[PDB]
Order: structure tokens, then C-alpha cells, then sequence
């Protein structure tokens, strides 16, 4: 899914050197980042979304429920008149970005944090320079606006959700000759207003100068498209205790890259459950974060973990691994990893993972842990008192494995909280409610705004009519249609089509085709008595 | 309406055209009238605009003919045919008071202006 962002502002129509707006060059790098997406065999699942800046209900033009002709239909003739409202449009594209997401049971909220259910999403937010406008002056913050949120909201305090990048486009190409090409290989970034809001989400914002550089940040691009797994890391705490082949001194610690999770729907287990200690008896949930504060800590402490524990492939996209290939990749040998911010009742932190990387030495795999995993692994009563240390819903997933070997639990303590499951079931309801709302509403437009507003300075109701585009005068059947110049001669034509009494007469004096003609539609109406046997 | 070109300063004559111009307007509503009756064996409204526009065009070929020369405007052949001329428009207007409409919307010179308000 790739929801592409254009704004189609009245800044957006400034000429480039080439002799073509921003505007054209814009969508001129859509079609060709179709075209090249279109190499790679797997844009058969995907499905294209438009965002321009307009009101809310003119904003999206094409969504849910949208082929790619009318995306293209709509790309088309996309006209670049109004402001730049940047926060209201994003807005906008995350709540359609978040239609489907609380009805399918991604981002449950109740049961952990399932991280195999993944819904991909690329924005592109192809925009001007800067001097962003909002009716009212020039604003420096790009602060995203609250004024109406969606039912069920609260529980993320943050619009981008799990997999939602944010990649940006400025096209900054100079008028006159645009001879900066001095670096070949090197893509600076924007340094605007988005560049912390992408870098919040976890992509990059390029800083379009040149066609040759437009060409490059498109083919860099593409290879940024896949499974949508963003976490967090922090250097918190061990004072970089990486003393293993050198001494420490760094940049990569606040680590908020992806993760390629390639199934084999994504197929895995283990979640990371939550970040606080969970109550048996709590009306109001505290709100998750999107992206998780898991930190890691670097010890030895046996990195040999050998059982039937079902295994995951978690990749992990290589942004800062250079810290990993300083210890030479930390041979046979790796680092605890654990969630903070209160992951048990009393304590802060519990180990549940490492990053151990593989023979090859090539990505780090991201071996994900159950819970608390050095103790369960090597009854005389002793499991009764250990499942006391782990949050109750946890129980849920981790049974399904012991399903493997046997079923010494039931559903007697299987129960999260008795007020975390009333008011779910109503908030569902209202976000596809809401969504039903919106995807119905899409495409009908219905604008029928034409009226110059003619004021006093039929009294006080009177406005002038506005010249139509789309009217297309009938001739034959309005006589109001008919100009004074060429009205002799269409009342002779009228009056032979009017006394020629042929078939399947017609109101048009000339209405030639549309747009488009095509040879198989016209050759399919038709009847050919061959078939070419010889 | 396509006669000598001469008849048009020649009250007389002008007024014989008119009558015959009305009287034959009229005909041909009559005909067009029995003509979709006559056949298949929508078309009205394409025969209501088909009149509506011919009206017009009469209208506007007699505000034309109100015109002085091609290059005293009181006492001349060119003033009583204006005054026929007038009379029959506002007949005409009488008759059916959307040609009116239609002629107006279409327009017709400013110098015949002062002469169709005062006149009809």
C-alpha cells in the first residue's frame, strides 16, 4: 500500500528550467517510480492512494475501493490552486491510513502487540520548498492539528502508527540552468519543516535539485519497500560496555530503524507485550507508543540458546550497524535486549531477547525471546510460582506452543481485565461506522459552487453566474444556446436534421468522441462473419 | 425577407411583406404541427426550438432592416417602416411573450435601441 502525498498548492506552479511547473515534474516522477516499481515482481498486492490539499471532504481523491484507473484518472488532472496546508492533509492521510485497523484486530491494544500484523504504508508528501501558509499568516512549527479525533484514538496518542514511513520530496530545482552537479553519489536532506516529522516516523526526506538527482532519490527509493517493523533503541544502560576487542567512546544509540519481517500473512510469535504493569481492574488504559522504548544492554550471559522454541527470522534492516562491526560483528557471542518503562510490577526492565547475528555475519536476525526465557527453558511446583512473574494476557500466546508438547492450562486465570473488555466493542463499531463514512464519500465531489457573490456596498439574494466548463450546450434542443453569428445558418441545419426524419436522431451539432479512443472497444461492437482458417 | 432589397424603403410594400411574413410564420407552425403527427409510422421539443429559433431570426432580420443606410430620421420612408416594423414585433411579442425573451437574450446593435423601446 503507498499512499502518495501531493499537494497541489498555488505554490506549486512556479516553472522549472526544464519549461514545466513543479507540479508536472511532480507527477512526472510518480509515473516513472510506477514504472519502475512495476520491475520488481511484487506489485501485484499493492494498492495506490492519492492526497492533495484540499478540504476534508475533497482531500482524498482516490482510497479504498479504487482501482488504478481512476488513481490515474485522478492524478491527471490534479490543478494546483490553494494553500499549503501541510498539517491538516497529513492528518487527513493518517485517520485513512487508520480506517481498517480497528475492526480486522491490528493494534488490539488488549493482547499484547502482535508484530506479524502488518499493514505497509509509504507517504510520500511531495510538497514545495517551505513558507507554508494557513489563511492566516506564515508559520515555522508544522504542528499537526487536534480537532476532531477518531473514536479510539486516545489509546496511541500519536497520529503514524506500528508501519507508517514518511519519506518527503521538496523539488528545489533552480529556473535557470540547475549546474549543481558536482557531487555524483551523495543525497543531502531537505533540512525543513518535515525533515523532523520524517525522521520521527523513521525515513529519510531527499532534496530534489537536479532531474539527475530527481532519478537518483527514485531508484534509491524503491529499495525502501518492505515489511513495516520500526523499533527503537537507546544506549541506556550500560555506559557502552562494548569492551570486547577496543575501547568505546557514539551516534548509534538512538537506533529507529526498520525491520524486514518476510513471511513464509507474516507467520511468528512472541510479541512485545506492553510498556506498564497491567491491573485486573482498570476502566482506563494508559496509551501505547508506536514506536517501543526497548533498550539494550550488552552481556555475554550464555548466548547459546538451542531448543524446540519455535523459531523467528525477524530481519533487521542494517542503518546502524556500525557499532556491531566495530567487535567484529560480536562472533558467536551476543546482547540482552529489554522494554522499559515499568515492563513488570516492581522492577526496571526484564531481558526478553538479544541480537545475535548470523553465520554470515551480514544483518543482525533479531532473535526474539519469549518473556523470560533463562528460566523456563532449563514441575516439583515450580512453574505455578514462575507464571506469576509474567503479565497475565501473556499467557495467551506462549500456551499455543506448549500446544506442541501438551495442555496443562485451561481458561480459569485466562482473563486480561474485567473493564478492559467493555467499551472495545462500541469504539469497533464507530471506527467502521466511520470508515464506511468515508470510503462512501470518496469521489462524489458535488461542489456546485458558481456565484460571484454580488454585493450592495431581489435585494440581498442576487449572484452572478460563474463561467462552466463542463456545460455542453444543446443546440438542437435549447434555443437559448444559439448565438446570433451562426444562427441563420443552425436554423437551416435544424430544420433539415428536423425534417429528414432519419434514425436514432441526436441533440448535438457536432459531438465528435471524447478524449480517449480506443480500437478494440470500437471493433467490439461489431459483427465479423471470418475467422482465418488458411 | 429576401426579396429586392429595394421594397425596404417603401412603407407600403414593407407592410404587404410583413403580413405575408406573419401569415406564413404562422403556416409554418401549422405545418410543422402536422408534420410530427405524420410520421414514425423527444420531437417536440426539437420542433419547439426549432419555431423559438425561427421567430428570432425573423426578429432579428426586421430589427435589421431598422437600420438608416449601409454607410433627418423622422420624416422618411425609413421612419414609417421602422413604425410597421415595431408594430409587428410587438404583435409578435403579444402573441407569445418568449420570443421577446430569447431575442434579448440573443441581443441585436444599440442603435436599435432607442427605437424598439420607444416603439413597441
Amino acid at each position: 500500500i503507498l499512499l502518495f502525498l501531493i499537494d497541489t498548492s498555488a505554490s506549486m506552479n512556479q516553472r522549472s528550467h526544464l519549461g514545466t511547473t513543479y507540479l508536472d515534474t511532480a507527477k512526472g516522477a510518480v509515473e516513472t517510480f510506477m514504472k519502475l516499481r512495476a520491475r520488481d515482481p511484487a506489485s501485484r498486492g499493492d494498492r495506490y492512494m492519492l492526497v492533495t490539499f484540499e478540504e476534508p471532504p475533497y482531500a482524498i481523491k482516490a482510497g479504498w475501493k479504487e482501482n488504478h484507473a481512476t488513481f490515474m484518472n485522478e492524478l491527471k488532472n490534479l490543478q494546483a490552486e490553494g494553500l499549503t496546508t501541510l498539517g491538516q492533509s497529513l492528518r487527513t492521510a493518517f485517520d485513512l491510513l487508520n480506517l481498517n485497523r480497528l475492526v480486522t484486530g491490528i493494534d488490539n491494544y488488549g493482547q499484547g502487540r502482535n508484530p506479524f500484523f502488518l499493514e505497509p504504508a509509504i507517504i510520500i508528501t511531495i510538497t514545495d520548498g517551505s513558507k507554508l501558509t494557513t489563511t492566516s499568516g506564515v508559520q515555522d512549527e508544522l504542528h499537526l492539528p487536534l480537532n476532531s479525533p477518531l473514536p479510539g484514538s486516545e489509546l496511541t496518542k500519536e497520529p503514524f502508527r506500528w508501519d507508517q514511513r514518511l519519506f518527503a520530496l521538496v523539488l528545489r530545482l533552480p529556473g535557470t540552468m540547475s549546474v549543481e552537479s558536482e557531487q555524483l553519489t551523495g543525497v543531502p536532506l531537505d533540512d525543513s519543516a518535515i525533515t523532523p516529522m520524517c525522521e520521527v516516523t523513521g525515513g529519510r526526506s531527499y532534496s530534489v535539485c537536479s532531474p539527475r538527482m530527481l532519478n537518483q532519490c527514485l531508484e534509491s527509493l524503491v529499495q525502501k519497500v518492505q515489511s513495516g517493523v520500526v523499533i527503537n533503541f537507546e544506549k541506556a544502560g550500560p555506559d557502552p560496555s562494548p569492551v570486547e576487542d577496543g575501547q568505546p567512546d557514539g551516534s548509534q544509540p538512538w537506533h529507529s530503524c526498520h525491520k524486514l519481517i518476510y513471511v513464509r500473512v507474516p507467520i511468528g510469535h512472541w510479541p512485545v507485550p506492553e510498556s506498564f504493569w497491567p491491573d485486573q481492574n482498570s476502566p482506563t488504559l494508559p496509551p501505547r507508543t508506536s514506536h517501543p522504548v526497548v533498550k539494550f544492554s550488552c552481556t555475554d550471559c550464555e548466548p547459546m540458546v538451542i531448543d524446540k522454541l519455535p523459531f523467528d527470522k525477524y530481519e533487521l534492516e542494517p542503518s546502524p550497524l556500525t557499532q556491531f562491526i566495530l567487535e567484529r560483528k560480536s562472533p558467536q557471542t551476543c546482547w540482552q535486549v529489554y522494554v522499559s518503562n515499568s515492563a513488570k510490577y516492581s522492577e526496571l526492565g526484564h531481558p526478553f531477547g538479544y541480537l545475535k547475528a548470523s553465520t554470515a555475519l551480514n544483518c543482525v536476525n533479531l532473535f526474539v525471546m519469549p518473556y523470560n526465557y533463562p528460566v523456563l527453558l532449563p514441575w516439583r511446583q515450580s512453574f505455578e510460582s514462575y507464571l506469576k512473574t509474567m503479565p497475565p494476557y501473556y499467557l495467551g500466546p506462549l500456551k499455543k506452543a506448549v500446544r506442541m508438547m501438551g495442555a496443562p492450562n485451561l481458561i480459569a486465570d485466562s482473563m486480561e481485565y474485567g473493564l478492559s473488555y467493555s467499551v472495545i466493542s462500541y469504539l469497533k463499531k464507530l471506527s467502521q461506522q466511520a470508515k464506511i463514512e468515508s470510503d462512501r464519500v470518496i469521489g462524489s465531489v458535488g461542489k456546485k459552487v458558481v456565484q460571484e457573490t454580488g454585493i450592495k456596498v431581489e435585494y440581498t439574494g442576487f449572484q452572478v453566474a460563474l463561467l462552466n466548463k463542463d456545460l455542453k450546450p444543446q443546440t438542437f434542443r435549447n434555443a437559448y444556446d444559439i448565438p446570433r453569428r451562426n444562427l441563420l445558418d443552425h436554423l437551416t441545419r435544424m430544420r433539415s436534421n428536423l425534417l429528414k426524419s432519419t434514425r436514432r436522431f441526436l441533440k448535438g451539432q457536432d459531438e465528435d468522441q471524447v478524449h480517449s479512443v480506443p480500437i478494440a472497444q470500437m471493433g467490439n461492437y461489431q459483427e465479423y462473419l471470418k475467422q482465418v482458417p488458411s | 425577407l429576401r426579396c429586392d432589397q429595394r421594397v425596404h424603403r417603401c412603407p407600403p410594400l414593407m407592410d404587404i411583406t410583413l403580413h405575408m411574413l406573419n401569415g406564413y410564420l404562422l403556416a409554418s407552425k401549422a405545418y410543422l404541427s402536422a408534420h410530427l403527427k405524420e410520421t414514425e409510422q423527444t420531437r417536440e421539443e426539437l420542433k419547439n426550438a426549432l419555431l423559438a429559433a425561427q421567430d428570432s431570426a425573423a426578429v432579428q432580420i426586421l430589427l435589421e432592416i431598422c437600420l438608416p443606410t449601409e454607410e433627418d430620421n423622422l420624416l422618411c420612408n425609413l421612419r414609417e417602416v421602422q413604425c410597421l416594423i415595431c408594430c409587428l414585433l410587438h404583435q409578435m411579442y403579444i402573441a407569445d411573450p418568449n420570443i421577446a425573451k430569447l431575442v434579448h437574450f440573443q441581443g441585436y446593435p444599440c442603435e436599435l435601441l432607442p427605437l424598439t423601446v420607444a416603439g413597441i
